[PDB]
RNA sequence: CAACCAUCAAGCCCUGGGCUUGUGUUGGGGACCCGCGGCUGCUCGCGGGCCCUGAAAAGCAGUGGCGGGCUCGCUGGCGGGUGCCAGCCGUAAAACCC
């Protein structure tokens, strides 16, 4: 899932600094001698969260190693009850290489063209009943019980 | 997210029970003025309206 | 471990090349090209992993196995539709006589005995077949540019060329010779 | 440096910044003008022309040896080119 | 074949589906979007040719178009779609200068091949280009691309498929392509819509289309005449031998023989 | 005493259809960007200049 | 100055044209 | 024999979940 | 000994028999495998039984594939209870469902002729038909001659 | 898990335009219409017409053959089988491979 995800995704990323600039440098240059509205994935928590909260965005995808762990842990919660389905992925730095920055904390999607408009359905879906039917137990249970056969003896020695 | 403190589970355990009397006088010395105790009272019998709703 | 997007990909591509190799023989084997005899170079290029019946055997009529070889062929009726057999995996192109007599000058391999020697000396070639009217390299350099009876013995004498593989420099007709630059 | 940042857009998956970090690389296989400039290397190592001339006795032996010779990764098929021309 | 039979053949057939279209609905539900007139008014009446051998051989197999002394689709309401090659601005451009009167308002989208394959690639998409447009018109390079990037649903569930038209003239896109003047592009487009299409199945039973059911019952005569003609001279294999049966049919309806 | 309960879902287990913010949308997200047409004209004075 | 097509087609000495004056 | 089994469906899951590689 | 039986539908194109058998077989032993296709063309309904030497290897299998995006499927692979299976699922086990030309066979064989009393009897065929057609085209109004 | 048939040829006719080959497509469902092959018959196949379905799905698999593998014996040779063939064809027979 993380792949099929990150396939849609690599064909939304946004425009780096030196492909921007020759672009704009191209629009310039025609000036001396009629475009459509741009689809980019979306990036920065209070933009993302923002837009979670406006309901505009279709999937969000999550890092799992955000250092301050407060920035992201309501984010979980939030697209659930806005009802926008929700992934969460490993490595905060394979988000920034979507980015062309180091780190992302999350990334959205919001609207895609018509030529995959099928491709972010199917993946939506493949996110909800692969990864959101499966871990619902598991949002509301907690944690721990990976106690080893040292940490047992030294339990059964307390006790 | 967050849950309950400490103290507001003790309430919780109360309200649910039926002692409302016990859960209310240990709100006062924990928070300290009577009306915070009728605050936080409130909010947590809110709290229980809303968790059966959902059960 | 191999995966099930692998499974089905590779059941896709032999489909896929079935229909065309079954397409070719039900259709008439005929190429829009001169009936004039001509003269191609033809390359090795890894296409697909798997490969089907019919071109096994006509790649080990080529000896064309290795990664990256190359060989002299020359075109018929018959050797188009070898050709015409051998797309996906093969690059075929006219060659100059710069880009020719480089490729045997720099790499010269020869066949005696299963053993694959060096082009050293011309006593060797003499050594190695002598009666077929061939003096020295510039003979069977002669020979590749224009095409003689004793051509056939040439390109079995001739061993397979290993050449290097470029770093990124169906039909291409003067870009093969770029690439014979490229890659050599 | 400026090869671990030809790295760099390999590791994000930038072509594009791969491409124009590789031409900011000036790598001689895709030019074959050597890679570092060395005139006031040869000019403090060579005063005169004469010793210039001198030491074209190996070089000219150097160059048509290794222009006859074959192509391999330290040196390309551009650079004999280069060479023989 | 004798003109005065079916001459009376559509007498009676035409009869029927009035009589039929304004009989009354069996519970107490009227119809909002169909009138009785405009009820009549969509269905097509066709033929079938029924033969005694399989239509085996390639040389027939491939759909075709019969001239009619009267085009088929010609109403306003019909949308017509264009599947183009190569350039699609250029050909929208072409539409967005040449023809006033009946071409802009009768073509609904001009599309082209590489934009099909992208855009229309699913199923979904798929449905709902063959419900939105009425008819469809390909470019005779592209007809070899269709089959694939379009589906069963909708090729071959249906005798609505995309009809040949020549758009080349006797490569970058966006240098120049390689078309027919532009007056002249719109003659080939009038021949095409107003077409009977053909499309020899492999078995022994194909269907014609030859009008609709609100015209003039000579003017369909006229029609069908010329379209037993046309057929069994072009493509019906073994000339005037192979025939056994043929019908007139409506919706419906039966069918009412004609022997041949 | 349960030392560490479940949690229950007692605001999220209902899903609202509106966004919160009832603010009208700006017109900058419907038309092209002001804020790159005056970059580009920026490039287009560097360029008249030399 | 040297043509690139001489020197596919073989020309190698011949196709370095050598100009006396600048 | 059932306990080399369930080791390779368990190695079989874990390179099907996590990957071969590192 | 108890097999496992697991059901996999929304199957791609192209994951057919031997792919099917050569991808779960990495998981376990196979005993035996069919993918249901059509009657009228060879053609897969994309759906397949497959049965496992071991009951438990078949949930290891099946919980691993249970939610897999494949080439545009979300492919479900479930365990059938051992309860519900029906003995007759392989009376088509690991052999070919070959693509029978039944358009072709049945249209050519209309066109090698028959026996001269079997043309007879295609008139009688013919015959008893076409007045049976013309009384119930007489309700409409048309009446044919010939 | 990429793309990759022809980003147009060839041959004709009555030399200016048209004709003919370049075989390709998901599966189901309707308590709907008709044509043609079979069944004594209920019904089963072939073909089109109308409609519905996220690239959806919980048995119903049945048609005659050509060659090949694992085998059961007889003298590398011969005679029968195979919940066989990512090989063919349509029932005689061929073709491919070594």
């Amino acid at each position: 899932l993380a792949a099929q995800a990150f396939k849609l995704l690599n064909k939304y990323r946004p425009e780096t600094k030196q492909e921007k600039k020759e672009r704009l440098l191209r629009e310039a240059t025609a000036i001396k001698e009629v475009s459509k509205k741009p689809y980019t994935v979306k990036y920065g928590l209070n933009h993302v969260v923002g837009l979670i909260e406006n309901k505009k965005a279709s999937l969000v995808l999550i890092a799992n190693d955000v250092d301050p762990i407060e920035l992201v842990v309501f984010l979980p919660a939030l697209c659930r009850k806005m009802g926008i389905p929700y992934a969460i992925i490993k490595g905060k730095a394979r988000l920034g290489t979507l980015v062309h920055k180091k780190t992302a904390a999350v990334v959205a999607i919001t609207e895609v063209r018509s030529e995959d408009k099928n491709e972010l359905a199917k993946l939506i879906s493949a996110v909800k009943e692969g990864y959101l039917e499966k871990v619902e137990d598991t949002r509301k249970r907690w944690g721990g019980g990976i106690m080893g056969f040292k940490a047992q003896k030294r339990e059964e020695k307390r006790k | 997210v967050a849950g309950l403190a400490p103290y507001e589970r003790r309430v919780i355990e109360l309200l649910r029970n039926g002692k409302d009397k016990r859960a209310r006088k240990f709100s006062k010395k924990k928070l300290g003025t009577f009306g915070r105790a009728k605050r936080k009272c409130e909010e947590l019998q809110r709290i229980i309206a809303e968790s059966r709703r959902a059960h | 471990f191999k995966r099930a997007e692998k499974y089905v990909k590779e059941y896709r591509e032999q489909e896929r090349e079935k229909i065309r190799l079954a397409r070719i023989a039900k259709q008439q084997g005929s190429f829009h090209i001169p009936a004039e005899a001509k003269l191609v170079f033809v390359i090795r290029i890894k296409g697909i992993n798997k490969i089907p019946p019919k071109p096994r055997k006509i790649l080990q009529l080529l000896r064309l196995r290795q990664i990256n070889n190359g060989v002299f062929v020359k075109v018929t009726k018959a050797t188009a539709e070898m050709i015409k057999i051998v797309e996906p995996w093969v690059a075929y192109g006219y060659p100059n006589l710069k880009s020719v007599r480089e490729l045997i000058y720099k790499r010269g391999y020869g066949k005696v005995n299963g053993q694959r020697i060096p082009l050293t000396d011309n006593a060797i070639i003499e050594e190695n077949l002598g009666k077929y009217g061939i003096i020295c390299i510039e003979d069977l350099i002669h020979e590749i540019f224009t095409v003689g009876p004793n051509f056939k013995q040439a390109a079995n004498f001739l061993w397979p060329f290993k050449l290097s593989n470029p770093n990124g420099g169906g039909n291409r007709e003067e870009h093969i010779n770029a690439l014979i630059r490229a890659m050599n | 440096a400026l090869e671990k940042k030809i790295s760099r857009a390999l590791g994000r998956g930038d072509v594009s910044n791969a491409a124009r970090l590789e031409r900011n690389a000036n790598l001689p296989e895709k030019t074959g003008k050597p890679r570092y400039t060395l005139n006031h290397i040869i000019r403090e190592r060579y005063p005169t022309f004469q010793d210039a001339l001198r030491d074209l006795d190996d070089c000219l032996s150097m160059l048509f040896l290794f222009a006859n010779l074959p192509s391999t990764t330290a040196v390309p098929a551009k650079m004999i080119a280069r060479c023989e021309r | 074949v004798d003109p005065d039979q079916t001459l009376k053949a559509c007498k009676a057939l035409l009869a029927h589906i009035k009589k039929a279209a304004a009989a009354p609905r069996p519970d107490g539900k009227q119809n909002l979007l169909a009138d009785e007139e405009s009820t009549v008014a969509e269905t097509p009446i066709w033929l079938t040719l029924t033969t005694k051998k399989h239509i085996h051989d390639s040389h027939r197999l491939q759909p075709g178009k019969i001239i009619l002394p009267h085009p088929l689709n010609t109403s306003e309401e019909i949308s017509v779609c264009l599947i183009t090659a190569d350039p699609q601005r250029f050909y929208k451009n072409a539409v967005a200068d040449e023809f006033p009167e009946d071409l802009r308002a009768k073509i609904g989208r001009v599309i082209d091949i590489s934009h099909l394959k992208a855009k229309f690639k699913a199923y979904e998409a798929q449905r709902k280009l063959f419900s939105e447009h009425d008819v469809f018109l390909a470019d005779t390079r592209i007809i070899n691309r269709l089959p694939k990037a379009l589906g069963k649903t909708f090729y071959k569930t249906t005798t609505k498929r995309p009809i040949p038209v020549v758009l080349m003239a006797q490569r970058d896109p966006l240098e120049n392509a390689n078309a027919r003047p532009i007056p002249e592009i719109v003659a080939e487009i009038r021949k095409a819509i107003g077409a009977a299409l053909v499309h020899l199945s492999p078995s022994t039973n194909t269907a014609i289309k030859v009008g609709y059911a609100n015209w003039e019952p000579e003017k369909l005569a006229a029609n069908i005449e010329t379209v037993i003609r046309e057929l069994v001279e072009r493509f019906v294999p073994q000339k005037w031998q192979n025939v056994r049966n043929f019908y007139v049919k409506g919706p419906e309806t039966a069918a009412l023989p004609i022997y041949q | 005493e349960d030392p560490y309960p479940d949690t229950v879902e007692w605001f999220t287990s209902v899903e609202e259809k509106m966004p919160l913010s009832a603010a009208p949308e700006p017109k900058r997200r419907f038309i092209p960007s002001k804020n790159e047409a005056k970059q580009i004209m920026k490039l287009v004075r560097a360029i008249r200049e030399g | 100055k040297f043509d690139q097509v001489k020197d596919d087609q073989g020309a190698e000495l011949a196709a370095f044209s050598l100009e006396g004056l600048n | 024999s059932k306990a080399a089994k369930g080791a390779q469906a368990k190695k079989a899951a874990q390179a099907a979940l996590k990957g071969v590689h590192s | 000994s108890q097999p496992g039986v697991m059901y996999i539908a929304r199957l791609p194109h192209g994951f057919y028999e031997h792919e099917l058998r050569g991808y779960f077989s990495q998981f376990g032993e196979i005993t035996r495998l069919r993918v249901v296709r059509n009657k009228k063309t060879g053609a897969s309904r994309h759906r397949a039984f497959i049965e496992f030497a071991d009951a438990e290897v078949a949930d290891i299998a099946a919980r691993t594939m249970d939610k897999y995006l494949l080439f545009g499927h979300i492919l479900t692979c479930k365990i059938v209870p051992p309860a519900q299976v029906h003995p007759d699922l392989f009376k088509g086990a690991n052999r070919r469902f070959k693509v029978v030309p039944w358009n072709k066979m049945a249209g050519r064989q209309l066109e090698r002729p028959l026996s001269e009393s079997q043309w007879q009897v295609k008139v009688a065929k013919e015959e008893q038909r076409r007045a049976a057609r013309a009384e119930k085209l007489k309700e409409m109004g048309y009446e044919f001659e010939a």
